[PDB]
RNA sequence: GUGGGAGAGGGUGGUGGAAUUCCCGGAGUAGCGGUGAAAUGCGCAGAUACCGGGAGGAACGCCGAUGGCGAAGGCAGCCACCUGGUCCACCCGUGACGCUGAGGCGCGAAAGCGUGGGGAGCAAACCGGAUUAGAUACCCGGGUAGUCCACGCCCUAAACGAUGCGCGCUAGGUCUCUGGGUCUCCUGGGGGCCGAAGCUAACGCGUUAAGCGCGCCGCCUGGGGAGUACGGCCGCAAGGC
């Protein structure tokens, strides 16, 4: 309840879950979803059909403020990333762009254990 | 493969300590701020060891950049 | 089935409508190979399906299968620990055995003390889309698409 | 000596950007996280995801190598200063000034110790969750010392090429780093691979020797007991020799 129209779309994959988060021409988010948004919990909470679910439930709720085209910010690898991406450019919103811009350190903090084992 | 053109032969004689040609410097960074392995920059150990210094100096000075988004994916 | 790719036995056709399809489901109401018995039941059935129904039996049939012919269905897989049952497609083949089957199943699970019987009305209802044979159908397809999750385990 | 050269060699000061954490603002809801599955945990005092601002610590992506430097330990953002080693060309100067080296002295990864500082992330111990027959573990959430700096101490290691240093002599082939040349290759120094002769128990080594020789140092003498006991020396201690 704003009509926005034009506007960003971060998906931020992981090997965990999968959240998009729709924001006006700027940054400031609109709505969003997630694996957990929707039905799934735990593991289910990662995979590629929930990623598919709240890519759509994060532009369905954009369509709301009127939402329409969007640049789509890809952030992380991992469960199903791409079907986000698709599933995007299918729920209706045209997609202006897709770009990865996932953080990467230029070595920096030492990562703990579990992400070590490495060099 | 890597054989789409050595970034040496795309190019004129340039003085590889120039740390402000920002026009030739930014030939030898990838699609992001990331500088180009020998491989595409058709570069020799020596030159290319000497590009780095150049194309880092460059950086701070704010000519160049440290890293950049990108774009399909 | 480890070397060759175990091709499909040909069936002869019907002695009556010359069709395979038939020959199958007539060998899957077949038991201890009492073929003739078998046969029979499928026939004196298909005039029971032009005696309370206008319509060919030959179509009234195809039309069952048709319906009871489940499109997706949930094979069970080891990933990572737990049995995760992952929803597929079926084979056009596979489709048919199953089809068959569960109609003869079905209708020997109907209550009409005459074989011949059960397997008429289990038809009929078939094709409406009535019955025990199409519900497993439904419940296969329910159950696949209720496990879509684990689709990406594809296989 | 003169002249060319390469380098993460060392010391001091400065400085750049990425990322993590925290804090501030904005917009924004219901979860986030995590696993084989989970739970602890965090979140409506509004977390997660997103934008902007700030503070702080630690490390230095790509280049980067199959690479380079150092006696070893070890050394990689960029900048300047201070400083060590080393190669090549010219053959110009001294004229055996050489080699090795018990003891000495110095250097010596990590952990650890003392005083003070710092502390973002990580994380012994520790506190929880789960798994298990049990779980004093592996997995998950926290977390102190510590990891960082200074000054002093400790002196160990698979401190490894498991190969002491110097010199001479004994087919080549191939890739590579750095210098010279008459620069489709020759020549010098270095790093790899394959291999003559030869060596070796074999594996393998083979002009970067584990070959053929000479000089000097260190060291071994069946296994366990045992790197223990005792004594001595060193150390604040742990402990070391």
């Amino acid at each position: 309840k704003r009509q926005v129209a034009s506007g960003r779309a971060y998906i931020h994959a992981s090997y965990n879950n999968t959240i998009v988060t729709i924001t006006d021409p700027d940054g400031n988010p609109i709505t969003w979803s997630s694996g957990g948004v929707i039905g799934y919990k735990g593991s289910r909470k990662g995979t590629p059909y929930a990623a598919q679910l709240a890519a759509l439930d994060a532009a369905k709720k954009a369509m709301a403020y009127g939402m329409q085209s969007v640049d789509v910010i890809v952030r992380g690898t991992g469960a199903g990333r791409e079907q986000a991406i698709r599933a995007l450019q299918a729920s209706g919103l045209q997609v202006k762009s897709i770009v990865d811009d996932t953080p990467v350190p230029h070595n920096g903090c030492r990562p703990k254990k579990k992400f070590r084992k490495a060099s | 493969p890597s054989r789409k053109a050595k970034v040496k032969a795309t190019l004129g004689e340039f003085d590889l300590r120039d740390y402000r040609n920002v026009e030739v410097l930014k030939r030898f960074l990838s699609e992001t701020g990331k500088i180009l392995p020998r491989r595409r920059t058709g570069l020799s150990g020596k030159e290319q060891r000497i590009l780095a210094k150049t194309i880092k100096r460059a950086r701070i000075l704010g000519l160049l950049p440290f890293t950049e988004k990108l774009v399909r994916k | 089935a480890r070397r060759r790719r175990a091709e499909v036995r040909q069936l002869q056709p019907d002695l009556v409508y010359g069709d395979v399809l038939v020959t199958a489901f007539i060998n899957k109401i077949m038991r201890d190979g009492k073929k003739n018995l078998a046969a029979r039941i499928f026939y004196d059935a298909c005039k029971i399906i032009q005696e309370k129904t206008g319509q060919e039996p030959l179509k009234v049939f195809k039309q069952a299968v048709e319906n009871v012919k489940p499109r997706m269905e949930v094979r069970s897989r080891r990933v990572g620990g737990a049995n995760y049952q992952v929803p597929m497609e079926v084979s056009p083949r596979r489709q048919q055995s199953l089809a068959l089957r569960w109609l003869v199943q079905a209708a020997n699970q109907r209550p009409e003390r005459r074989a011949a019987v059960r397997i008429a009305h289990e038809l009929m209802d078939a094709a409406e889309g009535k019955g025990g044979a199409v519900k497993k159908k439904e419940d296969v397809e329910r159950m696949a698409e209720a496990n879509r999750a684990y689709a990406h385990y594809r296989w």
